């Protein structure tokens, strides 16, 4: 038996499906037998529900009652629905959570609360569902965290209360609910927090902060061992402090950009064995190299924007398994071995204050694939020094004081440049240099050395 | 253009929303096509955003249903659900599963 | 009656010339045919000229003498040389220029004594050249600047002291020859030079210094009206003082690129209407822009790596028919209108603390193709600010913190760059974007709404 | 190789000249050429460095020999040569030409 303009279909076995979907309703559909086992009614105008509301249908695992505009749901609305598993209430003009049309609602394991109006969490609103492990909170007007009535929610695994107006997150507003594992409060208007928030959850694996208004680095961070990613990026800190991360091991993913990061500690980035990438820009204040002992599996880094003014001797022994380096402008002078650094790919050094390529400090790089050391105060390179990189095709020296070119190894790559060394007028033919596609010159008269009088500008 | 939907191009179908719906993508072809939806239809989750609210294809091994990335509503079957990843053991803290696939 | 194994021709008039090149004489040929108008022995042999010389064929225009191993000229050598205009004495290995041997050799006006091992010049060698207007003396092994000897030629109009070892410029070192019109004193090492070395030449035009062992700036330039080139690259100067070129105006090229610069007066770059270009990067200790008055005709300028903190509105008003502006890697906040600048046709203004775009700040600039505003603070966008721009055809907006994207305009460009800006989350749609090839997008989902033409998600 | 020339390719030509001799270029079809002369020719002008010297074409307008750039050391006929540059007129301070060619 589908109702009228419906759509039926059946479930598993002879458990009938209703889709009431844009149909334009006034009210919920009368008739509509048992055996049904999910319902939906989405966009279809409904004020109030109901004169008339359907228990009854025990076998119903899931209600859909989202875009139907209604103000408030009434409290035995929902009582007769016994086996009910999954019940959307999305952008729907609620202003708050049912006070208590929600409860004692055994079986449900998602309930979707978004898009709403709702601004206001009534304590013991959630009493009683112990088996709710999905929960949408997000695109609402709520001002604080519900620490109350989110205390029987220990069942919870995934909770969002993005696109609200909190601002504050008190301590323990999350006492109970330690199952949780995915929290997100992403845009929204969080300042300041407590020393003691987090403290609850301690199986939380996922952090969502993003799009926020905080000044300072949340250091309640630390208490959450289990964390695995992490979000404050596109917020307002200016520094992170010395063991940030500490207490977070087997992080794996940090997002912090956008943020007027200033200084950076030394050790901040310690202990972190699983951390795979990293991107750094801009921070000033940062003079110094930062340490990473326990964070070898590392596969990106990139450092910028700052004034180190060197590196330290052995400093890629805490750093295997990357691929992929960029100290661009920065105060560099001297340069290390970065031999024991194998496996490197990509390399961008530009813009130091270089004034030298040693042998070794590009020795044994053999998967090494691309060399810039463009603008720098290059004036004299040892002619072994790319004597063992066969990997390498792409390379630039632009903008240095170079006279001479070195030879050995090197030949059969892809680019090469050279502009703004102007000490440099000798030849350079296309053999020992075949392969070259793309090509840069300081004079006209070189380029045609390889057949423009392929690419080559001078 | 589309019921609930503000943007519409005659190449790509939807291009924005009404207020409070979701965009679904599909590239059929090398060609993509959108359309809204007050919630996404299974494989996804629901995303919202000040600029645009959009149902994301959940890149998680063997989900069938999720909340956000990297916790799965429901598993494929044959793989058992542990805190929103999937697994054929489930620990060894004290989980155990009962007569469907649920481990506590 | 050419000599054996040359090869002899017939100049103007019945004149002979006799190329006796690349033969590796052991003397010069005894029996010459005199009608000689010019005459070349090039890489030859010659130890000495000789036991037996020829004078007496008063008519060669020009003796070359290069790449031969001599080691002392005699005086009585040329001296029936009443027609020799130019004389080559190149690639030998001379200690020093002959004492008397080219003295009152009248026609010479072309004298090229380079790639020899010259470190003396005696006073009044060049006793009697008045014709002499070329002079050659590089890649010799001199010391100073060897003022006595150098006065007789005030005929002098190009001379070459480049890559000798000379440390100092003493002053008047250079007093009458006024005639002087290029000066060559590059790849050497010059460290110091006096405060009125350069005021005897009142009409030189071009001054070489590049590759030099300069720590001061050359006050001496001063005196130097008539210079229209002059060049002290790859120095070792630290900064332009103010008002450096105040004494060169209608000065065109300026070339100073290597030095380790790190400051420049404002006012130091003033009145000099015909620069055309200038490029000064990483100059940390200006904090402020530089006044341009009374030098509007400038095509290139481009500035970067200082510290400055905004620019002056009216900085336009100095500023028509440049083209190219680049205000790079810098401390720029605030911007000014633009709009009075008009010609422009590139622009890059990355890495500043650029926060906003105004309406007005790029209207009216239809010569332009292509902006840069990559890796900035800017978090909002005046829709009509790209309004009236025509011919852009390249833009980037990349690492931006932008949430939404004007439409205004603009339609139907080439390149566009709009990474790292992830609150960029609603689509871009292919029709008012034709002719859009090389695309960058922050996420996959909007690269795919232009059919993938390249998109990097 | 060739005269005073240490290194050569068949396609480049001459690629470097003995220490003190002169490269010269020249564009045959798009291909060029080095080869080694102890002074360059008419239309060109000496250029050396500690790296290298070249010989190098006269970018002039109307002249026909020079010593460098801007600066030409002959001018061809019909035009007045003044201070390294050519004119039909040439001033007005003190110049004047004579039966010959040098204002
Ligand atoms: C802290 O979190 C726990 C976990 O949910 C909260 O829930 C639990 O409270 C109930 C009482 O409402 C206890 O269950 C009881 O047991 C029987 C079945 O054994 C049941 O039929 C009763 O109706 C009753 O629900 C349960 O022991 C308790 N769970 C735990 C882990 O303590 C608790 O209320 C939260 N409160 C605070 C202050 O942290
Ligand atoms: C929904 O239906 C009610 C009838 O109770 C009507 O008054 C209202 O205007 C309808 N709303 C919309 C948005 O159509
Ligand atoms: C050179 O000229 C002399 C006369 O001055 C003559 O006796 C001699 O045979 C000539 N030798 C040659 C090789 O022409
Ligand atoms: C070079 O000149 C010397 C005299 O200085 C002479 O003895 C020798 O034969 C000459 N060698 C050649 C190859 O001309
Ligand atoms: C050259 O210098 C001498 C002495 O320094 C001076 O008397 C003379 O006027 C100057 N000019 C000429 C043309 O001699």
């Amino acid at each position: 038996g589908c109702p009228t303009h419906c759509h039926c279909e059946p479930d598993g076995r002879m458990l009938l499906r209703v889709d009431c979907s844009d149909l334009g309703l006034s009210e919920l559909p009368s008739n509509l037998s048992v055996f049904t086992s999910y319902l939906d009614l989405s966009m279809n105008n409904i004020s109030q529900l109901l004169p008339n509301p359907l228990p009854s249908l025990r076998f119903l695992e899931e209600l859909r009652l989202a875009g139907n505009a209604l103000t408030y749901i009434p409290k035995g609305a929902f009582t007769g629905l016994y086996s009910l598993k999954v019940l959307m209430l999305q952008n729907n003009q609620l202003r708050h959570v049912p006070t208590e049309a929600l409860q004692n609602l055994r079986s449900l394991q998602s309930l979707r609360l978004d898009a709403n109006h709702i601004s206001y969490v009534p304590p013991s609103c959630f009493s009683g569902l112990h088996s709710l492990r999905h929960l949408w909170l997000d695109d609402n007007a709520l001002t604080e965290i519900p620490v109350q009535a989110f205390r029987s929610l220990s069942a919870l695994q995934a909770m969002t209360l993005a696109l609200n107006k909190i601002h504050h997150i008190p301590d323990y507003a999350f006492g109970n609910l330690s199952s949780l594992v995915v929290l997100h409060l992403h845009n929204n208007r969080i300042h300041s927090l407590g020393k003691k928030c987090f403290d609850g959850l301690h199986s939380l694996e996922t952090l969502d902060l993003n799009y926020n208004n905080l000044d300072e680095f949340p250091t309640a961070i630390r208490t959450l061992s289990n964390l695995k990613e992490l979000g404050f990026h596109s917020n307002n800190i200016r520094s992170i402090p010395e063991k940030a991360f500490v207490g977070n091991p087997s992080l794996i993913t940090i997002h912090f950009y956008d943020n007027p990061i200033q200084f950076v500690g030394r050790s901040a980035f310690q202990h972190l064995p699983e951390l795979r990438t990293l991107t750094l820009n801009g921070a000033s204040q940062i003079t110094e190299f930062p340490d990473l002992t326990g964070t070898a599996n590392l596969e990106s880094l990139t450092l910028t924007g700052a004034q180190i003014s060197s590196l330290p001797q052995t400093v890629c022994n805490q750093l295997p398994n990357l691929q992929v380096l960029d100290l661009s402008y920065n105060l560099l002078e001297d340069l290390p071995s970065f031999s024991v650094c194998q496996k490197l790919q990509k390399i961008d050094l530009r813009h130091n204050e270089i004034y030298e390529i040693k042998v070794d400090t590009f020795q044994q790089l053999l998967s090494l694939r691309s060399l810039n050391l463009a603008w720098n105060k290059i004036a004299i390179i040892h002619p072994n020094a790319f004597s063992t990189l066969p990997s390498l095709i792409k390379l630039d020296l632009s903008s240095n004081l170079l006279s001479s070119f070195p030879i050995t190894g090197l030949h059969g790559l892809t680019h090469l440049k050279l502009t703004g060394n102007h000490a440099l007028q000798s030849l350079i033919s296309s053999e020992n240099f075949p392969e070259l596609k793309v090509i840069e010159m300081p004079y006209a008269y070189q380029c045609c050395a390889f057949g423009v009088c392929v690419q080559c500008s001078p | 253009c589309a019921k609930g939907c503000e943007l519409c191009s005659e190449v790509n179908g939807c291009l924005k929303c009404s207020p409070k719906l979701f965009i679904l993508l599909e590239r059929n072809d090398i060609r993509q096509v959108g359309v809204c939806l007050p919630s996404c239809p299974p494989g996804y989750f629901d995303a919202r955003n000040p600029d645009m609210n959009k149902c994301i294809k959940c890149k998680i091994e063997h989900c069938e249903a999720c909340f956000s990335h990297n916790f799965c509503t429901k598993c494929k079957e044959g793989l058992y659900l542990h805190k929103g990843r999937c697994y054929p053991a489930c620990p060894e803290g004290s989980s155990a599963a009962n007569g469907t696939m649920e481990c506590s």
